[PDB]
């Protein structure tokens, strides 16, 4: 029931699917091959959300992997839960876009599309009910990007009214990693205003600083990240897939989230975030976490909210508490950030519980929310286009996958309508 | 005694005088070749144990009278009431209009003269035909004004194939629309309802059949006739006759045409799941979604509504259940027509297929009315011939038939002038 | 009843007709002989169309062979169903124009004009009513273009009431075979916009890339140009050779594709085109085909419509499904693709079924649509014409047989004039 199919494009896409995987191998009671040990029925009895049917009392998880290279298939299939995955799932290309979102798109992505259009048919059939699908890539990479927006192309004409989310990953405004990044944002958003009906921005540097400060470690790595994301992850489909008082799904969600079509751009949250010598010395409380919903310092996508507004906000809650002190707490919250948050929305707060916690914590609370501060980045990532697209420069590599000039006119058009509706909003 | 004339133009015509003859033979037990006194308003008594249709199949094209022509009911057929043209239209209405039609006509005029010949008791004529279809839209609109010149006053109906807003077999289909329906406007006595968009949907929703083909279409108009003309090919409480029908339904001569609905359409393992009673079946065929017309009765007016009765249905049943119908708020008629209802009850239950969508019942109601919604359908179908008649296109196709574009421009504003009146 | 008559000029012109006579023997159960051995009705009712009443229980294809040079003719002849044809409907030349438009026209073409007259109409006078004619030539070619100008031009002044449609080989932009290439074009074109109803535009080099890359193959030839071309063939008249619950012809499509007399150019279609490894895995549905009916990718003559605006499209379908599928789908597609249509053509799809499948496919699907795009062809056209001809080299061939220059000025005049009209038109 309500299956949802996973699709993982990039490097880091295929190892946040990975992280994903066994986080919820571990949520639900599964082993590193496939058994179920889980303590109690809540964990098995909604395991087919994530997992299929498998003989001798097996599950694997109902994946889709996708590259244009073989490298981190190989370090992803030999690594933890690799044997949970069937072979079939693994499908990757030889050439390599080379962070070009044009050469993943039309020239390797041409000799894919069939093969992950095949894939994904085949879990919605093999599925009872698709409910929806969810996406990692990285808006940064050119390759993943081409993938995220050619998968989305292929779902929006293909499966019209299921609903989904992608957990783009775009690019860190102070680092510039590739030099033709850019252009990969800019195509990448250019199709998700048009193929894509909600979208999680995930930015690096702030998670990084999250890492660096509030979890208080000196040598961040990938693995915190991914484990924040797949914090993530379960903190949104929980509700889907445990028993709550208040049960909520994705749908509930999208519903709650997007006012207008092109208005569908939101910046993830957890919480609680605290080390081994903070958690025993801290309070395990609710005014503990909401102290930490609204900050600038456990914040998701680096952009501040408190420079904009706060469209409006959606909060899941995971533990044993009751339901009155939230409201009087959203209350608050309302109270003392009213300039922080937007007039002409009252109550704006979306409240939901699920009754089962994660494994190891007691509450984890992941807050969903939606401000005008993304208007910065999406302005900044225009003007920076707009610099180094007057010059010209590494346009060749992009002309000769078959591009040209006044498409990116109306992409950067596209985006600059989008800024103009949001300043508008704002 | 009393008889009728089905008149068939086109492809759709054809096929639904086609399915029509098949349910009166079938109703009435004739077998393929014609053998085993109220089935003589539609066949004619001839030597021993002999009917046959009081029909004229043509078309400008000989595929669809040649397919007829191949079937078991050969027998059942004269020979001679099938016309094979040679030039088809093509979607065109000038063409069949003028050029093949103009020499064609004349027998069939002719011939269906003395079908009339041996029917004193003539009580109309039925068109079946399509608007896309360009010979179905000119021949037809061309012999309706000929029955006009040729009988005065008499009663005529017509059933229109009339193309969906997003169901289009030709792009040129508004031309022809608007054509036919400038001409033949002021003979038009009564035109009605046929969407295919909305016949397949509620096929998909109601019948649940999931791969529906143009047979099921071909009894929609097949029961929706047979509906109509119970009345007159069986007895009743209270019988109505074609004139009756054009009286309430035409105060006003611009305005006459009403949409059609049938109710039930379910299917027998469906037909066990659900028994009709009057209050549930007029109140689900009142629903606008159950309407075969894809415009929304209630954005507008009602003129009147017409119910058709057939089987055991109790009269006083009918009167509680028509009530309960007024007084909701669902439901809304124009100020200076508070009472415009008539019921026409038959003891004949509707008429089953072996192999047919719908289930074989007692009782059936057909749900008969001029809704304003036709102005939104009318509006759209200007808008569009607006759209692409503004640079002009497909037009030198009608001036090589030898017009000019003036009386496409008069007829854009005759329809115009007709969508306003509302 | 509405007999069509094939007339086939040039060496690729008779090639092509002879692999659609193949092809019209396997839909309708012929043999190579010319016996009938289809096992439904359907096959052989409407049989009288492309063939002639022939004794002993046969059927021969009603077909005109024209050329300049036998020998193409003894290998057509000589090739599979070769014996299907009888020996008279082979005329040939003993000269050839070598690849020149003026010598094909008025050297070698006045001893063969009374030849194809004859022949057409035998053709037409042994038949019970000609509905149209078929003709099948190639614009890079000069002989085959001459053949195909003076043809329309004695059809239009014999049967001026009689619509057809011609199949010709506009050369490939990309490579140009014949020096003297441009003029056969120039002067088939200009003698298209006056003596034939409605053209379909065959480019070379977009085929070859949809064999190269759509169907998958390393070695594209010649067979598999013909064999689309035979399915382009069977998907235009299956409507008028076989049942249909949405009957059709040509008369239907040249009222429904030609606004303007001048404006008659389209660009024909053909899908599903897969091969054996993705046909098993890919979806056999509509979806599959209605994203598969607009694409660059499985496009016919080589000019991109998304650059213009489509004027009108005609769709033709055979296989088993309903029919509000398909208008839904047209429906979806106008809503989607409304940039790249035309806003003042309102459900500007032409939607047509075919009950009967060609022999070996369940579906396959024919689009017949037209677009400003060939504006680009055109003036690329002209502007070489005018390159080359304002240096006035290779002038010699053409005004040795008869040629003037202000002749060659009312030519690119009126591919002037053409292309201004479909440009004011977009
Ligand atoms: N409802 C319904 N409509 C049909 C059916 N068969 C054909 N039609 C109508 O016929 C139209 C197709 O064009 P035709 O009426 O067949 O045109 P034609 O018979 O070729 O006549 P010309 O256009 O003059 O050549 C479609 O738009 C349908 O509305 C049918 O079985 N059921
Ligand atoms: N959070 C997180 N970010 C990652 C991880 N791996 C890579 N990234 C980020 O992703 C960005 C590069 O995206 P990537 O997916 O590698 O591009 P790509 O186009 O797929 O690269 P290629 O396959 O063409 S070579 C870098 O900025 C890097 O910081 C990871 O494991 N976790
Ligand atoms: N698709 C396809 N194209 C062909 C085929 N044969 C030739 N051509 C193309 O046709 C063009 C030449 O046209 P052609 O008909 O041979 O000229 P011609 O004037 O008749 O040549 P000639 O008889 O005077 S010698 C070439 O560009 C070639 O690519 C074929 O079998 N299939």
């Amino acid at each position: 029931m309500r299956e949802i199919v996973h699709i993982q494009a990039g490097q880091c896409g295929n190892q946040i699917g990975a992280k994903f995987w066994e986080i919820i191998s571990d949520e639900h009671g599964i082993d590193a091959t496939g058994a179920y040990h889980g303590d109690s029925d809540l964990q098995l009895e909604r395991i087919n959300v994530y997992y299929n049917e498998a003989s001798g009392g097996k599950y694997v998880p109902r994946a889709v992997l996708v590259d244009l290279e073989p490298g981190t298939m190989d370090s992803v299939r030999s690594g933890p839960f690799g044997q949970i995955f069937r072979p079939d799932n693994f499908v990757f290309g030889q050439s390599g876009a080379g962070n070009n979102w044009a050469k993943g798109h039309y020239t390797e992505g041409a000799e894919l599309v069939d093969s992950v259009l095949d894939v994904v048919r085949k879990e919605a059939e093999s599925c009872d009910c698709l409910q929806g699908f969810q996406l990692t890539h990285s808006l940064g990479g050119g390759t993943g990007s081409g993938m995220g927006t050619l998968l989305i192309s292929k779902i929006r004409e293909e499966y019209p009214d299921r609903i989904m989310n992608t957990y783009s990953v775009v690019p860190s405004p102070k680092v510039s990693d590739t030099v033709v990044e850019p252009y990969n944002a800019t195509l990448s958003v250019h199709q998700l205003v048009e193929n894509t009906d909600e979208t999680y921005c995930i930015d690096n540097e702030a998670l990084y600083d999250i890492c660096f400060r509030t979890l208080k470690l000196t040598t961040p790595t990938y693995g915190d990240l991914n484990h924040l994301v797949s914090l993530t992850m379960s903190g949104v489909t929980t509700c889907l897939r445990f028993p709550g008082q208040l049960n909520a799904d994705l749908r509930k969600l999208a519903v709650n989230m997007v006012p207008f079509p092109r208005l569908h751009f939101f910046m993830p949250g957890f919480a609680p975030l605290t080390s081994r010598g903070s958690q025993q010395y801290r309070a395990l409380t609710v005014p503990e976490l909401t102290q930490q919903m609204f900050d600038a310092k456990n914040m998701m996508a680096a952009c501040d909210p408190r420079h904009g507004r706060y469209l409006t906000v959606a909060a899941i809650f995971r533990g044993r508490m009751s339901m009155k002190e939230v409201d009087e707490q959203m209350l608050n919250i309302q109270n003392k950030n009213s300039s922080y948050f937007v007039e002409w929305i009252p109550n704006n707060v979306k409240t939901a519980v699920c009754d089962i916690p994660p494994r190891g914590l007691k509450m984890s609370a992941t807050f969903i929310g939606n401000s005008t501060a993304i208007q910065e980045l999406f302005k900044r990532i225009s003007e920076q286009f707009t610099a180094m697209f007057r010059r010209k420069a590494f346009l060749h590599w992009y002309t000769g996958e078959g591009m040209d000039e006044m498409e990116f006119t109306e992409a950067e058009s596209n985006m600059n309508d989008l800024v103009s509706e949001y300043q508008q909003y704002q | 005694m009393r008889e009728c004339i089905s008149i068939h133009v086109g492809q759709a015509g054809v096929q639904i005088g086609n399915a029509c003859w098949e349910l009166y033979c079938l109703e009435h037990g004739i077998q393929p070749d014609g053998q085993m006194d109220s089935f003589n308003t539609f066949f004619s008594e001839t030597g021993a144990g002999k009917h046959v249709p009081r029909a004229v199949f043509v078309d400008l094209e000989p595929t669809v009278v040649d397919e007829v022509r191949t079937g078991t009911y050969r027998q059942l057929f004269h020979p001679e009431q099938l016309i094979t043209g040679k030039e088809d239209a093509a979607n065109n209405y000038a063409r069949g209009h003028y050029t093949i039609g103009k020499e064609i006509v004349d027998l069939v005029l002719d011939r269906i003269r003395k079908l009339a010949d041996q029917c004193t008791g003539l009580q109309g004529f039925l068109i079946f035909h399509s608007f896309g279809g360009g010979t179905g839209s000119g021949f037809t609109s061309l012999l309706m004004e000929r029955l006009s010149v040729d009988y005065g006053k008499k009663s005529k109906l017509e059933f229109a194939i009339y193309p969906a807003p997003q169901v289009s077999t030709a792009v040129v289909e508004p031309y022809n629309s608007i054509l036919t329906t400038h001409t033949t406007l002021e003979h038009s006595d009564c035109a009605f309802m046929v969407d295919n968009e909305a016949i397949y949907d509620i096929c998909r929703r109601n019948l649940d059949i999931e791969r529906p083909t143009y047979t099921n279409l071909n009894r929609l108009i097949g029961q929706i006739v047979s509906s109509i003309t119970a009345s007159l090919r069986f007895d009743g409480a209270l019988n109505v006759d074609l004139t009756e029908f054009q009286t309430n339904l035409v105060p006003y001569p611009r305005i006459h045409f009403p949409l059609v609905t049938y109710a039930p359409v379910i299917s027998a393992e469906k037909a066990y799941h659900e028994q009709l009673s009057v209050a549930e079946i007029t109140n689900a065929c009142f629903e606008p979604a159950n309407q075969m017309v894809k415009c929304d009765p209630r954005h507008g007016k009602y003129m009147a509504c017409c119910m058709l009765y057939r089987g055991d249905v109790v009269p006083k049943d009918v009167n509680a259940a028509i009530a309960t119908i007024k007084t909701k708020r669902t439901i809304q008629f124009v100020d200076w027509c508070p009472t415009g209802f008539k019921v026409g009850i038959n003891y004949q239950p509707p008429t089953v297929v072996p192999g047919g969508d719908l289930a074989k019942v007692q009782r059936a109601v057909c749900m008969l009315s001029n809704t304003t919604a036709i102005a939104e359908a009318w509006a759209r179908l200007d808008h569009k011939f607006d759209l692409m008649y503004a640079k002009r296109a497909f037009v030198h196709w009608y001036v090589g038939e030898g017009m000019e574009e003036g009386e496409f421009s008069e007829a854009r504003e005759d329809l115009a002038a007709l969508e306003k009146d509302y």
